[PDB]
């Protein structure tokens, strides 16, 4: 209680901080923790495990809801403002332990956190493209598990980063944005890894047609049946007469023909090209052929509806109106501008070719093992969610680590202005901020002064820039952790993740700050 | 909440206490580790699997530890032992040194780096099989079922599964994958001998069938393996209240019956004379196959009609109008419920699926059959790898030494830090022939450098001390081998929870 729960509170902040700092980042490492007695399991990344994790205290609590907060906003930054959190209380416990007014402290410390963002304002890059953030190729060729994907870590990277930057692909009716919103985007392996090539359409893992459908339609129309044909089993539909055993027979034939009329009706509205999720029958597909129409089947729903949404009109993978078939309006055309079964990674699927109204492209990277589809799978993820951010934020700043040194510099200016206490508010301040290199280096075996320190001797005035890496900081790196510059391997962070998780630890702090007791009967 | 260094040694602590009686009990020279119960059940078993089941688990490590080892026992089941061996030998050797010289990561990196070098070595000392020759496998085999230790039976579980495996070899993923297992599948029969046991087209199905189940003998007609989309509609194309009710029962079964007869009269056509209904069967549908003029079978598992797609090797359709050979009960088939012993047992054979044999297994008992039938089972895990891998490596000390001085002059040529891991685990590597030569008897110090002297010239590439006779020898002339594939996945195996309780810094709730 009083400091002892101050110090609790630190030995809750600390506690916790010590384990998600050896999980914090990629360097982070898994860490068993028991989900209930017999359950244990072994994860990282606090604000993931420390939901698994039950506190002993509710100043763990509440900082597990803060990072859960932050998480709520994004992931990233809440092992940090955790981890930060615990750095600000350790800070001015002291100066609260000393002489210092838990009241006085936190001014210099909010303020501050007023004055780093005001630099995080004041620092940002709108070009994170070509440079890219943590460069362009390295994020994916970092996420890279590198095998065949290796010899085109670039290649790879430069084609799917650049694909993942903004390529053509048609959003539901093709809403014009970068393509990390959707990406049909795809990796077969066969063929070589060299070969792994971003595709000028739809790719499409498929059941393409038989039965003399024709194997590729230039230009067609398209159903995109979230619908399976088969037949409606139907033992009379449609003329009932017994003449021969053929007609008898040819009674149930009739759920066949109906669909046969509706294929050719729906030929006949429009399209040449068919894509259904489900099975159609050996005849749907021939009604389809017999109507010179190439229908792809039992497509799949995701890489469909994403065509299907963007196919134009209104589809029969956004339709739910099915009759046994239905013949289209022509606002229920799909649309290919032209549509090509093609031999891709030893492998015939249906492409798509963008859209008859609309555009779209695809990748399916050819590989030799199925291992690369596992991997640039991931890097797409990583350079999806880095260019991603990327995307809805051209603003970012420069550097993700080469901001601490700075910043505890930065403040160490605006620190010695303020005087009084409050110069060292500012200052005990900045000292919460010098684990992200640590942790960083700890969870990489790094030796972390020696880095933020160097990273602190990179400065004529403060600044995150490439221009000056010697007279300004620059970027980061993780396994050696040193700084870089932005295109070098150097890091960045959008500029709204920090402010926020500085924004939260700032405030935690102080309310965990705030009491003095702990009481119960 | 425990964490660190005293974890990190727990870890170890926890892992190694482990295999110290395990690595006796590796080879068929083995010291059995006795289990007494709390209870007082007395257990003297050389099979980790079983020793790691009874054991009170001090640590979740040890929970871990199980994990890799059911992996291997999943992945193969062969040198499961083994898997648990050389993981704590990295973190038990290097560890503590490496942490205290400060790094997870650089013996973290150089687990992979040692890892790819000893794979390397191997595809160069495995040398590659004739599975042309079933006895070139067979010896193998022979040399697995002595591993097993059972010659008497199971020599001859050797060939039944070899003969087996060959057939049951095949699969495809467009990367074409050698053996399938899934697909291979053994009969449990009283009654005739094991060397009367056999392997016949497609997958026999003795496991829904005991007692009559698809008639006797269908000798061309079919089978029909049913996926349907049979469900006998309650009106005539849509489905209406249930029969609670006379009425029900007229107006209902007035749409049912039609509907069945909608479906099964297109069963007809494919020439059935029995019908084995997994999907829409129900009281009416099997009733009708008899009007149908086909056998029905009733509710029967998906696993034999999966199987059975490898059977007659057909597919099966949910197709309600398009039922046809093709579709389901490819090839001419041969259906044939024979009872040997007291059991009826269907054999589906001309397997339309490529190669593609399953086992027939009649034992004069269970019982008779059974020593067999693991080594059998034993054996099909240790073709596969043959298969898999048709690169038969020397077992023991000589795929063992060799890459240890390699992984050295690796560490040597990298010269860095993650020599010392490569140090480690070239060390690491030296245990089990040490173990053998602990295990044979004789002193292991001067038959390690012995075997360092057979590498020191030879490279040891042949040459491991062979722990049954604990002497440097031949594999090649010992005839002792085994696959690279279990070779590599063990040891594979083996290196992966040392990268994981490496890894994991902190144990919390």
């Amino acid at each position: 209680t009083g400091e002892t729960i101050r110090s609790q509170n630190v030995m809750a902040a600390a506690s916790i901080a010590n384990i998600v700092k050896s999980s914090l980042g990629p360097v982070g490492l898994d860490k068993m923790l028991v989900d209930d007695i017999g359950d244990v399991t072994i994860t990282n990344d606090g604000a993931t495990i420390l939901k698994l994790l039950e506190v002993e205290h509710p100043a763990a609590k509440v900082l597990c809801e803060l990072a859960d907060l932050q998480d709520k906003e994004v992931g990233d930054g809440t092992t940090s403002v955790v981890i930060i959190a615990a750095e600000l209380l350790k800070n001015a416990d002291e100066l609260v332990k000393q002489k210092i007014h838990p009241t006085s402290v936190i001014s210099g410390y909010r303020l501050a956190c007023k004055e780093a963002v005001r630099y995080i304002n004041e620092n940002l890059i709108v070009n994170t493209d070509e440079l890219g953030r943590d460069c362009l190729i390295n994020a994916a060729k970092t996420s890279m598990s590198s095998k065949i994907i290796g010899i085109n870590g670039d290649f790879f990277a430069n084609m799917v980063v650049d694909a993942v930057l903004a390529i053509k692909y048609t959003d539901i009716r093709g809403q014009p944005r970068y393509p990390v919103n959707s990406v049909n985007i795809l990796k077969a392996h066969g063929r070589s890894q060299m070969e792994s090539m971003l595709i000028s359409g739809y790719a499409l893992n498929c059941v393409v047609g038989s039965q003399g459908m024709p194997k590729r339609i230039v230009n067609a129309k398209i159903a995109c049946l979230d619908f399976s044909l088969q037949k409606t089993k139907m033992k009379l539909g449609v003329q009932v007469v017994i003449t021969d055993p053929e007609k008898l027979d040819q009674i149930r034939q009739r759920e066949s023909d109906i669909t046969k009329e509706r294929i050719q009706k729906i030929l006949a509205t429009g399209a040449n090209v068919i894509l259904t999720t489900g099975g159609i029958d050996d005849m749907c597909l021939k009604y389809f052929v017999e109507a010179g129409a190439m229908a792809v089947r039992r497509v799949l729903k995701r890489d469909l509806k994403r065509i299907a949404k963007a196919s134009g009109a209104t589809i029969l993978s956004t339709l739910a109106n099915l009759e046994g078939e239905e013949t289209f309006e022509a606002a229920m055309l799909g649309q290919a501008e032209e549509v090509v079964q093609e031999r891709i990674c030893d492998d015939e699927l249906i492409l798509i070719k963008n859209t008859k109204a609309r555009t779209s492209a695809s990748i399916i990277l050819r590989g030799a093992n199925d291992f690369m589809c596992d991997e640039m799978e991931r890097s797409l993820h990583d350079a999806l969610c880095v260019v991603k951010r990327v995307l809805e934020s051209k603003s970012v700043v420069p550097g993700g680590g080469a901001v601490e040194a700075a910043l505890s510099i930065y403040l160490e200016n605006y620190a010695t202005s303020m005087g009084s206490r409050e110069q060292l508010a500012i200052a005990e301040f900045a000292r919460s901020l010098l684990v992200i290199p640590n942790t960083l280096a700890v969870n990489a075996a790094q030796d972390s002064t020696d880095l933020v320190a160097k990273l602190r001797a990179f400065h004529n005035e403060a600044q995150v820039n490439p221009e000056r890496k010697n007279l300004k900081w620059i970027g980061l790196d993780l396994s050696n952790g040193k700084p870089r510059d932005n295109k070098q391997a150097g890091v960045f962070e959008p500029t709204i993740v920090k402010v926020k998780s500085l924004k939260f630890a700032t405030e935690a702090a102080i309310t965990i700050l705030r009491i003095d007791d702990l009481i119960k009967l | 909440r425990e964490s660190g260094r005293k974890v990190q040694s727990g870890n170890i602590n926890a892992a190694k206490t482990i295999a110290d009686i395990i690595r006796t009990c590796l080879g068929p020279k083995s010291m059995m580790k006795m289990l007494l119960d709390p209870m007082g059940g007395i257990v003297m078993t050389n099979d980790g699997n079983a020793i790691l089941r009874e054991i009170q688990v001090q640590h979740p490590a040890a929970k871990s530890m199980i994990e890799i080892s059911r992996t291997q026992d999943e992945e193969v089941g062969d040198g499961t032992t083994s898997v648990i061996i050389l993981a704590g030998e990295m973190l038990s050797v290097a560890e503590h040194f490496l942490e205290q010289q400060m790094h997870p990561t650089v013996v973290i990196s150089a687990y992979r780096k040692a890892l790819d070098d000893m794979i390397s070595t191997l595809k160069k000392i495995s040398i590659p099989v004739d599975i042309s020759d079933s006895d070139m496998m067979l010896n193998i085999i022979n040399s697995s079922i002595t591993t097993k230790a059972i010659s008497r039976w199971s020599s001859l579980a050797c060939n039944i599964a070899l003969d087996a495996v060959k057939m049951v070899q095949f699969e495809e993923n467009g990367r074409k994958e050698i053996d399938i297992k899934k697909y291979a599948r053994v009969e449990k029969i009283p009654g005739g001998i094991i060397e009367d046991s056999c392997v016949l087209r497609g997958v026999m199905i003795n496991k829904d069938v005991t007692h009559p189940r698809m008639r006797r003998y269908i000798k061309n007609p079919r089978i029909v393996l049913l996926d349907s989309s049979l469900e006998y509609k309650k009106g005539e194309s849509q489905t209406d209240i249930e029969i609670t009710r006379e009425e029900d029962f007229t107006r209902i079964l007035q749409m049912e019956e039609e509907y069945i007869q909608q479906l099964c009269e297109d069963i007809i056509q494919l020439k059935p004379d029995v019908v084995i209904t997994e999907k829409g069967i129900s009281d009416l549908a099997q009733h009708y196959l008899m009007r149908a003029n086909i056998t029905a079978i009733r509710r029967v598992r998906k696993t034999d009609n999966n199987r059975i797609a490898r059977a007659c090797g057909a597919r099966i359709v949910s197709r309600p109008e398009e039922l046809r050979e093709d579709d389901v009960g490819t090839g001419a088939g041969l259906l044939e419920i024979k009872k040997i012993g007291d059991e009826y047992f269907t054999f589906i054979t001309d397997c339309k699926d490529p190669k593609a044999c399953t086992i027939l297994l009649r034992g004069a008992s269970k019982e008779i059959l059974s020593e067999v039938e693991r080594n059998l089972q034993d054996a099909m895990q240790v073709c596969r790898n043959v298969l898999l891998d048709p690169q038969l490596v020397p077992g023991g000390g000589a795929s063992e030494m060799a890459v240890a001085h390699a992984l050295t002059e690796k560490s040597k040529a990298m010269t860095g830090v993650e020599q010392w891991p490569y140090r480690a685990v070239a060390q690491a590597l030296e245990v089990i022939p040490r173990t053998l030569i602990q295990n044979c008897g004789a002193s292991t110090i001067r038959l390690l450098t012995s075997l360092r002297a057979k590498h020191t010239q030879e490279n040891c590439e042949t040459w491991g001390v062979n722990g049954e006779t604990g002497t440097l020898v031949d594999m090649k002339e010992l005839g002792i081998w085994e696959p690279l594939a279990v070779k590599l996945q063990t040891y594979k195996t083996a290196v992966e929870t040392a990268v994981l309780l490496l890894r994991i810094d902190d144990i919390v709730s």
